[PDB]
């Protein structure tokens, strides 16, 4: 029903763990969590997937338009925030918060 | 929980942060005169 | 190509051998025993003739494949189709930079000759100058205008399905091209 | 054209054109940069990344994968959303505007929301 | 597998097709930029000749004649190219432009610096010294229009002694087509060059003060048409370069796609022909 | 961490990251070289580079060869030059200096003499 494909060039460069995000999905969606987390990262796989075609796309850009800046930066905070060391896992109740 | 989180930013504290004077070239004007 | 696929299919359940892609060793010989067919007679027989249009299909526009290089090998001339062509309007898509023919000249009328003659050079010289359609501006005029003329050679061999041209419609087609009434 | 009418099929093959040229010219953008190409070309990409993101939907069935509901596009419609979109009249639009969008009314809201 | 390097194979040969456009359009551009300079020289030889007859009838007493008692500050002028593609040019200005800062603040001065053209604004802002002003959007095609507002505000600069005890400019000058290099040279104060042996309206000083910053105006002009044309040429270099390694890209992977298609055939039959002599 | 402590893994993981982004801006310099490349992307290829050679060394096996002696570096010497380089104190030193050393003080020894 849905794949997390763990790629070694994320992993290397911080990403860890190493979710291709373009490529994972998984099909039975949001019908698999709380009303919480449904609510706060409801597209959060899309705004992902489409920030990793943009920073493809806008790598040797010279200048941006001020939407395009915003969404790359928003991108960047969000695969920062997604990283997570080994043993360390979150309650939910502390997952919905760190989405939010 | 959106208050907690403008009282704690206002908290947070973030981690912000040989040329050679002979190879040297000069500009000139010239005079038709002798050096005094 | 659904020829050569039901013939591999008879024989491998005859269990004769498989050779390259699973065909038969004898493929080749069974489009040649074919396409040999098509030839023109002499006066001695009648002076009949028959022209063969083999179509074939190509996987991922690969010309490397076992059918595709057979029938390659076998015929006299080769139009090549192309989907890239035909997505930028190119519509037949005839890939007029790689396609030939070995009969050349001796199958056209001589007010074909006449005008089609650069045609070929045209269109060539067009396709090396492409790139330069971004700097046309910096480019020398002597060359600004084969590059408009290729855009215009281009546009003229555009075609519409169904509407086939009778010869002395298309020569005066060609015409305006080649002699530059259309710039 | 015998079928659809001309105007569907003109609008279609325009469209065709279009992503087909964006994506022969992708090779380059991803290693020179947009900037280096010509004004013509640099529009027909801005055109180009709209009209990806415009034929994208927000499908009924997919409910639970974007939490929005979803919409129905009429076929004149989406032929006069396309038309409008290769002549450049949504070019002003940011780009993130047409993504998951439906029709031209949804369209503009989200471009007001932006 | 294979379908990456037929995709890689038919990427690069476009690349291929615009690097070698690029290399004839940098190749017309140095001919257009030397045709400009050998435009510009009759202007710049007569001002010259003016200059030093004026020269030679004047006081000599002029600010920018005059060295300051004890110099602090000196002004420098870096240009630059607007687009990128040009290889070594902007890194050969810089590395010039750091070997200057190191001469100035070994003597005991320090630069305040004008930047000409988009990449060098786009290197002091990353390695952080403020820039004083900058100029960008004609380092293809210089008009005198921009040398006249930069020469103002150099020479403004200089008058005022915030002011600048000096005025020194990094470029590219033009040595040949298959030869050219960054230089820096100072622009203010001048020096005099007395060499071995008219009437003036209104007086030979007052012509002579209104004359020395359209001098120095037609020199920075100068400047700047050798360095549009060393930059085209530098772009001709690098672009030849990038085309040779996109073959030479084309050749390997042409290489690879071929021992690829040969395994994958040979990889079919061995299995065809192992499971036909299992039967 | 647990194993072979936090300044240890801190140290191996930037330099991952370092080498990674170089092996992938390796298409681009194989084609533009160097130049190209942003700023925050040419300040980290040239101390890849530098890394890279750096993780050479003249072992005791190739005296046989070379006629060169061999190194042996404890891992604490290692640690504190591989943070350096990371970091940058070594940065200014040509590309050729890095080739077989071993420790950080025939490094120095090597750097002077060029």
């Amino acid at each position: 029903d849905g794949q997390c494909f763990l790629e070694s060039d994320l992993f290397n460069q911080g990403v860890r763990p190493a979710i291709n995000v373009g490529v994972s999905v998984s099909r039975v969606g949001g019908a698999a969590q709380i009303k919480a987390m449904k609510e706060v990262a409801g597209s959060l796989r899309l705004d992902l997937s489409q920030y990793r075609e943009l920073e493809a796309f806008a790598a040797f850009a010279s200048d941006l338009d001020a939407a395009s800046k915003a969404q790359l930066d928003r991108g960047a905070r969000l695969v920062e925030l997604l990283k997570q060391p080994q043993y360390s896992p979150l309650a939910v109740e502390e997952q919905v918060v760190a989405i939010f | 929980l959106v208050s907690v989180i403008n009282e704690f930013k206002k908290g947070f504290q973030a981690s912000d942060g040989a040329l050679d004077p002979e190879d040297l070239e000069k500009e000139s004007v010239k005079v038709r005169k002798p050096a005094p | 190509s659904k020829q050569a696929d039901a013939y591999r299919a008879i024989s491998l359940l005859l269990r004769r051998p498989p050779g390259r892609e699973a065909f038969p060793g004898d493929v080749f010989y069974l489009h040649s025993r074919l396409l040999e067919r098509c030839a023109k007679l002499s006066d001695e027989l009648g002076g009949g003739s028959m022209t063969g249009l083999p179509i074939i299909e190509t996987k991922a526009n690969d010309i490397s494949a076992f059918i595709p290089t057979n029938v390659i090998s076998i015929t006299d001339g080769q139009c090549f189709l192309e989907s890239d062509l035909f997505n930028q309007g190119v519509r037949p898509a005839i890939n007029v930079g790689v396609s030939v023919s070995r009969v050349g000249g001796a199958a056209q009328i001589k007010a074909m000759k006449e005008v089609a003659g650069s045609l070929r050079l045209d269109l060539s010289q067009y396709r090396e100058l492409e790139a330069f359609a971004a700097f046309a501006s910096d480019l020398d005029a002597a060359s600004k205008a084969q590059l408009d003329r290729g855009a215009r050679l281009v546009e003229l061999l555009k075609q519409p399905q169904y509407s086939p041209l009778a010869v002395e419609e298309q020569v005066v087609a060609i015409f305006l091209g080649t002699q530059g009434h259309l710039d | 054209p015998a079928i659809v009418g001309d105007e569907h099929y003109r609008v279609a093959q325009e469209v065709i054109r279009i992503l087909q040229r964006y994506k022969d010219l992708q090779d380059i953008i991803a290693i020179l940069g947009i900037d280096e190409l010509s004004e013509e070309d640099k529009q027909l990409v801005n055109r180009a990344r709209r009209i990806e993101r415009f034929l994208s939907q927000n499908m009924m069935a997919a409910e639970q994968f974007t939490g929005q509901p979803g919409s129905t596009v009429p076929l004149k419609e989406t032929i006069e959303a396309f038309d409008k979109l290769t002549k450049g009249e949504f070019d002003h639009l940011p780009e993130q505007a047409f993504f998951l969008i439906g029709g031209l009314d949804d369209l503009a809201k989200k471009a007001e929301s932006l | 597998t294979l379908r990456e390097l037929r995709g890689r194979i038919r990427s690069a040969g476009s690349i291929k097709k615009i690097t070698k456009a690029q290399e004839l359009i940098a190749t017309s551009r140095i001919a257009k930029a030397q045709a400009r300079v050998e435009a510009a020289r009759p202007y710049a030889a007569e001002i010259t000749n003016m200059l030093t007859e004026l020269a030679g009838a004047s006081a000599l007493d002029h600010p920018l004649l005059v060295e300051r008692k004890q110099p602090k500050r000196a002004g420098v002028l870096v240009v630059s190219s607007d687009r990128g593609l040009c290889g070594a040019y902007n890194a050969n200005v810089l590395r010039r432009a750091e070997e200057l800062f190191s001469l100035l603040r070994d003597e005991g001065k320090d630069p305040v610096l004008y930047v000409v053209g988009r990449k060098a604004l786009g290197y002091f802002s990353f390695r952080q010294r403020t820039v004083v002003e900058s100029w960008t959007g004609f380092s293809e095609r210089p008009t005198y229009e921009n040398a006249r507002e930069i020469a103002d505000t150099l020479v403004n600069a200089f008058m005022a002694g915030l002011g600048v005890d000096e005025l020194h400019i990094v470029f590219t000058e033009f040595r040949s087509m298959l030869s050219q290099t960054a230089v820096a040279r100072r622009a203010a104060p001048m020096e005099v060059e007395y060499v071995g042996e008219y009437s003036f309206e209104p007086d030979p000083e007052t012509l002579f003060d209104a004359l020395l910053p359209r001098y120095i105006a037609t020199r920075v002009y100068a400047a700047l048409l050798e360095a549009a044309a060393s930059e085209s040429a530098s772009r001709r270099r690098a672009m030849k370069s990038a085309t040779d390694n996109a073959d030479d890209l084309i050749k390997a992977l042409t290489l690879a796609a071929n021992r690829e298609r040969q395994a994958q055939i040979t990889q079919e039959i061995s299995e065809i022909v192992g499971g036909a002599n299992a039967l």
